[PDB]
């Protein structure tokens, strides 16, 4: 009755039937499937290393099989950029990662701008170039004590000339000689012709916008197939035939999981409906699909005389067959339009004063 | 209205032109006109005779 | 029900949808009436005797 | 050590209908008892693929430098695995990186280095009498790889180098695509027995891997194996046979496909939404 | 001959057998455009509220709100002028009854 | 023409637009209600005998 | 032409929004118009007859 | 094509237009770039969309046959997607694909401006 | 050699140039670039006025 209340925006109700929200369930608990995995990802092997790469020949690497718990660089490490693409910081440890590579080089300190979606420049250009629609993270931190030595530090080296720009995550290892003019190069340096590569110079006093910088770029996708990597959560048991919020890889909801007969490829984790919504996931533990189903389900109707009359009611449950009910007493009747509780069933006939539906009528009488 | 016609800034001028380039057609009816005349003469050589 | 048709299960959604709520009422006002229309549609048919 | 082949016949180019072929799933998400419209590159229905084979003891060798323009579907019947992998680039030899994918009747070698191609690549089988045993013998593709940024090499194995006699067995399809630094394979082997030309049905090929090479590919070629024995008496560049084997390759475009799933999760039908009104 | 011909051929109720179509495609429609990214990231708030937070998640969610809220509204546009025309059939049918 | 209205010769907003196809079928099917209603209309009128 | 592929779907959504609700808005009113088209076919065929 | 920076898609044909010095494009109505001065030479094109025209199909049942009719209203008969045997010129548009007959029946599909089209033997 | 101070800055009329802005890839180094109402990456095909 108070939904109608609100529902009208009055303190008031007219005789007659209304139709209220659907029968809602509430989840009894919280359900979090993720991937039994236990070693801890290489964080030492990728942001603690000896030597990294140049920008030009750039290294990717494989992450695989491994807890995220990125806390345990808080001790170590301090990065200068943090930027993540199609997902938000905050929301990391809930999530299980995809194809997690890991993308490290070092430039200088007044090109770390240059890697992000949709930039231009000498390293977006012609070394190494982000896609559009990049998802991942990109990191970076001076290195100015352990990669710029007294008397120039000339190791890491850069593509200056290209013919032209690179592809997203394309790298180019080539030294041919760039003609720069019309008059060929015959493979030797000269007028017009240039090597193609250059060094950085990184002597410890140069400024903060020349002085060494290590980048680490993170890819991966989110919820659409298995995964290996995933965010520190602490996994529960299963339950089924109950509505409960789960999390499955990163995969967030509400629904009752019941026992599927579908058959997933081994390279499926999700299924989806027409909707697109996910009605099907093979759990991560134990190999099982389940499926997916909403709590909510049902219309409900309220008939009320005036609430000028009389604050009773009685409600109508269709898609119930008397239970998935607010509350039952006295007075359950089963009609063809759903079931009716609150209200008396008598066996004589009137003239419609409420009408219930399928032939069924009700009306506030003594 | 064939292509032909509408090439050149005859496009922005004439208006059928301007809705062909835009996705709009207008479809012509299934009876033509004759045969709409038919039917009426028929209707009047029944009522009369 | 706007409510399970816009937002699903989620509360956040439904806590975003509460701004549209007068869309929502005037939708099934509309539908309500249409629905009581068959009613009477049927009665106008059938019931003259 | 990377010699060239001769006593090859010339023939003029073949060509062979595409009859809905090259479908591949789109995506790994599962659906059943739906149709799903997707958009991606794929080979358009009744297209005009080309022939390659190797066949008469020598005839025919075909193994040359095609385009890969944005993606190729390859397909090829063979009962004696002929066809032992390809190689992409964009100029083949030690100055750009190329991948290499091949099966050396041992392992799958997969390789991003910097190649120095032959002309005429190729491996070998030698068939031995008094043993009636066939045996690999040769690894004529490359002279010589230096700057390598990739490789993967997989479990041992020892696959049969017999030459069968008798009608293709074997149907093997590969759609390979090059975007955002990764090569994307989709793989189906389909049983079939047939004497000449692509057998006319559907299949959907399945995700196989999704290799980060992060290189330019326009170009590729082919990695055939030949016979040799005591009934080719010539030298290293006359004297081989060839055996028995064709591949068809066709190439992709943005296509829009309705796809058909079935009450399993299985693609059964497709519709080329551009083929025709 | 009427009962006949009802009795032997299979779609002489045209026009009732098109009110039932009508109605459960403009539901099966309806169904079908939850699909819609409407310009969001997904067309599934449990994606968007799964990878996002609480901030960056209501630009997506209002999108998707705004999109499935117009598709109530031509659902329900065109359920009135449907329920016009029936309206005058039925005024017909209540005159011919008459 | 959806397309043709909405996108014009433009590929990037063809490829945008394929998430609202279902709208556009929706607008054709409303169209083509109306255009072979036009024709029952001119038959009932003109075509009683 | 001014924005790359990230930047012009901003506004290319908006573009195709706006378009989307004219054919929409359009095809509305024409149904609108069809009804009492339909109902003026109808008396002209009970005036025939 | 590319004028100044302004790409786009179009037939470019010789214009009538007469641009003040300083104008260098013209618009139309819905505000697309319809004339163009071109800055090597000084003259004024005309930009004209590429697509074109309506398009119908006539089907029987695909469950019956697989062929089809293909209408091209605002042709007369080219830009057809295919042409061959059967060329009909209708006043609703160029009929490919249907085999013109001199008898009348009733009508099975309705193809416009008093033409009809049906499967028969 | 000499830039101005910021109250009284300098203005400069640039035309009848290419900007082929790599040029400054070998020599220069800039901690902030920033477009508005254009993208980096097309600057390369569009003529400024
Ligand atoms: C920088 C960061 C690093 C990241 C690393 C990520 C990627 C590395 C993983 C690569 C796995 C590749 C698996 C696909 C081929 C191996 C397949 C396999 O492990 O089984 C071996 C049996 O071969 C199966 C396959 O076909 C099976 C039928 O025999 C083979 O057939 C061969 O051609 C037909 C001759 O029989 C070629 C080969 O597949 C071609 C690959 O496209
Ligand atoms: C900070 C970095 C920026 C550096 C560069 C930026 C841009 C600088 C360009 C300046 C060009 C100004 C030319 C326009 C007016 C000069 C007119 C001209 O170049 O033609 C001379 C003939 O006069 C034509 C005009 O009128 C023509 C009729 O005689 C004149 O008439 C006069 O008044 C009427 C008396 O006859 C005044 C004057 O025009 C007034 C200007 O508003
Ligand atoms: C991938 O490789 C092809 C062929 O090597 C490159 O295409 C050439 O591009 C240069 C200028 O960059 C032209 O001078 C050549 O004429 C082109 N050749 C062909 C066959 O088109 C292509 O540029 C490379 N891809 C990238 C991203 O650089
Ligand atoms: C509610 O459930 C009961 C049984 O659970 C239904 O009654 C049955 O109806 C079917 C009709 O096909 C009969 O075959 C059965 O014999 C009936 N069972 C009993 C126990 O009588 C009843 O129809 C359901 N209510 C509604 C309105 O759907
Ligand atoms: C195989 O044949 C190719 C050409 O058909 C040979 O490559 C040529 O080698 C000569 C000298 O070594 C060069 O002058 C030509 O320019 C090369 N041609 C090409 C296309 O590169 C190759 O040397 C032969 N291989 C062997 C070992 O016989
Ligand atoms: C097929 O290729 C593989 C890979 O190159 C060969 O196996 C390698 O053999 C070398 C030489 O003994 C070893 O150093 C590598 O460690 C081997 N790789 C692995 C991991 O297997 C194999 O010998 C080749 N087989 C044939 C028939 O040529
Ligand atoms: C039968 O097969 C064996 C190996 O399976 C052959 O033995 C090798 O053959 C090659 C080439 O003939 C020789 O270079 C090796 O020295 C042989 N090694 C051994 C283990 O003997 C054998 O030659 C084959 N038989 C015949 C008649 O060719
Ligand atoms: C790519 O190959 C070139 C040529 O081998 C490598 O350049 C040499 O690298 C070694 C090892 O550092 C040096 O000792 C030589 O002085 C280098 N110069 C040459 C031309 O021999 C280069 O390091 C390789 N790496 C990449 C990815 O570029
Ligand atoms: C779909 O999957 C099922 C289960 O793997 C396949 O098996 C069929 O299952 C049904 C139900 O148990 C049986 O009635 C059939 O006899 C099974 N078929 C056989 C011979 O395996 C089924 O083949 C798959 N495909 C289709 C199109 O149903
Ligand atoms: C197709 O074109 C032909 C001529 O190209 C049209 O036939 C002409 O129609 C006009 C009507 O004003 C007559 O004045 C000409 O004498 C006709 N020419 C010939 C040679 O027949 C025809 O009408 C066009 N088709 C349609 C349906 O528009
Ligand atoms: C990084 O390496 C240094 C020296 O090897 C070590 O002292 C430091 O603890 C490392 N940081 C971590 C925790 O990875
Ligand atoms: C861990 O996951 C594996 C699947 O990789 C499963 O076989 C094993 O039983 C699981 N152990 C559990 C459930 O603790
Ligand atoms: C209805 O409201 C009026 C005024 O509030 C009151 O006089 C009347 O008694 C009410 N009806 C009943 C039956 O209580
Ligand atoms: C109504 O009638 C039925 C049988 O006629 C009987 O079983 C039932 O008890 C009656 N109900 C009431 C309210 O008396
Ligand atoms: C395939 O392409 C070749 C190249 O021109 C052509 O000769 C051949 O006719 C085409 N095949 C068919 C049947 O279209
Ligand atoms: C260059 O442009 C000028 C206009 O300023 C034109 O007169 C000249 O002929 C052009 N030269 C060409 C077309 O190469
Ligand atoms: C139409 O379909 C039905 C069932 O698929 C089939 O029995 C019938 O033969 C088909 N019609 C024709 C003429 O082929
Ligand atoms: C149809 O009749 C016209 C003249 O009325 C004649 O020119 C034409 O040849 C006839 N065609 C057939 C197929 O009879």
């Amino acid at each position: 009755l108070s939904e109608t209340k609100c529902t009208l925006k009055s303190f008031t109700v007219e005789k007659g039937i209304y139709q209220t929200s659907n029968f809602r369930v509430q989840p009894t608990e919280s359900i979090v499937r993720f991937p039994n995995i236990t070693n801890l990802c290489p964080f030492g092997e990728v942001f603690n290393a000896t030597r990294f790469a140049s920008v030009y020949a750039w290294n990717r690497k494989r992450i695989s099989n491994c807890v995220a718990d990125y806390s345990v660089l808080y001790n170590s490490a301090s990065f200068s950029t943090f930027k993540c693409y199609g997902v938000s910081p905050t929301k990391l440890n809930d999530l299980c990662f995809t194809n997690v590579y890991a993308d490290s080089f070092v430039i200088r300190g007044d090109e770390v701008r240059q890697i992000a979606p949709g930039q231009t420049g000498k390293i977006a250009d012609y070394n190494y170039k982000l896609p559009d629609d990049f998802t991942g993270c990109v990191i970076a931190w001076n290195s100015n004590n352990l990669d710029s030595k007294v008397g120039g530090n000339y190791n890491y080296l850069y593509r200056l000339f290209r013919k032209s720009n690179l592809k997203p995550f394309e790298r180019d290892i080539s030294t041919e000689i760039y003609q720069a003019g019309s008059t060929p190069c015959n493979g030797v340096e000269g007028f017009n012709c240039y090597f193609p590569l250059q060094s950085y110079g990184f002597q410890p006093t140069n400024g903060v916008g020349y002085q060494p910088y290590r980048v680490v770029v993170l890819s991966f996708e989110l919820l659409h197939a298995p995964a290996t990597v995933c965010g520190p959560k602490k996994s529960t048991n299963l339950v089924k035939n109950k509505c409960v919020n789960f999390n499955f890889n990163g995969l967030t909801g509400t629904g009752v999981l019941t026992e599927s007969n579908k058959k997933f490829l081994p390279f499926q984790q999700f299924g989806r409906d027409i909707a697109d919504t996910t009605d099907a996931v093979r759990d991560p533990q134990t190999l099982e699909i389940l499926d997916i189903t909403p709590c909510s389900f049902g219309g409900v109707s309220v008939i009320t005389p005036g609430t000028n009359t009389s604050n009773q009611v009685a409600v109508l449950y269709q898609d119930v067959n008397c239970w998935r009910v607010y509350s039952t007493g006295s007075n359950v009747f089963q009609t063809r339009a759903g079931c009716l509780i609150g209200a008396e069933h008598v066996n004589n006939s009137y003239e419609c004063d409420i009408p219930i539906g399928a032939g069924i009528c009700a009306s506030y009488q003594t | 209205k064939q292509y032909g016609d509408c090439l050149g800034d005859i496009a922005a001028r004439d208006l059928i032109c301007a809705q062909k380039f835009n996705g709009l057609t207008v479809l012509p009816p299934l009876l033509t006109d004759e045969m709409i005349a038919q039917y009426t003469s028929a209707l009047l050589a029944g009522t009369i005779t | 029900d706007c409510t399970m048709y816009i937002c699903g299960d989620s509360t956040e959604c439904s806590n975003l949808l509460l701004q549209y709520g007068s869309f929502c009422t005037q939708l099934n006002r509309a539908l309500t009436g249409i629905a009581v229309e068959q009613d009477k549609n049927t009665q106008e048919v059938f019931a003259q005797v | 050590q990377c010699v060239n082949l001769t006593t090859r016949t010339q023939l003029p180019p073949a060509y062979t209908n595409s009859f809905t072929r090259g479908v591949y799933y789109p995506d790994k998400v599962f659906r059943s008892s739906v149709l799903h419209s997707t958009q991606d590159l794929f080979l358009p229905f009744f297209s005009n693929v080309t022939w390659f084979h190797a066949i008469h003891v020598t005839k025919r060798f075909d193994n040359p430098v095609l385009p890969f323009n944005d993606g190729v579907y390859f397909a090829s019947t063979e009962k004696s695995n002929i066809i032992r992998g390809w190689i992409f680039g964009t100029t083949l030899d030690s100055k750009t990186q190329s991948l290499l994918i091949v099966n050396n009747a041992t392992n799958v070698v997969i390789k991003v280095c910097e190649f120095q191609f032959c002309n005429d690549p190729f491996l070998g089988v030698y068939y031995h009498k008094n043993n009636k045993s066939w045996m690999e013998s040769e690894f004529r593709v490359y002279s010589s790889a230096n700057n390598c940024t990739f490789e993967y090499v997989s479990q041992p194995f020892l696959m049969d180098l017999e030459g069968k006699q008798g009608n293709f067995k074997n149907l093997r399809e590969f759609v390979f695509k090059n975007i955002d630094g990764y090569f994307k394979i989709y793989s189906k082997h389909t049983p079939i027995n047939l004497v000449r030309d692509l057998p006319q049905g559907f299949s959907a090929l399945e995700p196989l891997v999704d290799l980060p090479i992060g290189i330019n590919i326009t170009r590729f070629q082919t990695l055939l194996a030949l016979h040799r024995s005591y009934l080719t008496p010539g030298d290293s560049s006359s004297g081989w046979t060839a055996g028995a084997a064709a591949y068809y390759v066709g190439y992709l475009q943005p296509r829009t496909f309705l796809l058909k799933y079935n009450e399993n999760g299985t693609i059964t039908d497709a519709v080329d939404c551009a083929l025709d009104p | 001959k009427i009962q006949d011909s009802l009795s032997s051929t299979a779609s002489a109720l045209g026009k009732l057998q098109d009110v039932v179509n009508q109605n459960a495609q403009a539901l099966n429609t309806l169904v079908k455009q939850l699909s819609s990214n409407f310009g969001a990231i997904s067309s599934v708030l449990n994606d968007i509220l799964s990878r996002l937070d609480k901030v960056e998640a209501e630009v997506q969610i209002d999108r998707l709100i705004t999109g499935r809220l117009q598709s109530l509204q031509t659902y329900v546009t065109q359920q009135l002028i449907r329920a016009a025309e029936i309206r005058a059939s039925a005024n017909l049918a209540a005159t011919k009854m008459s």
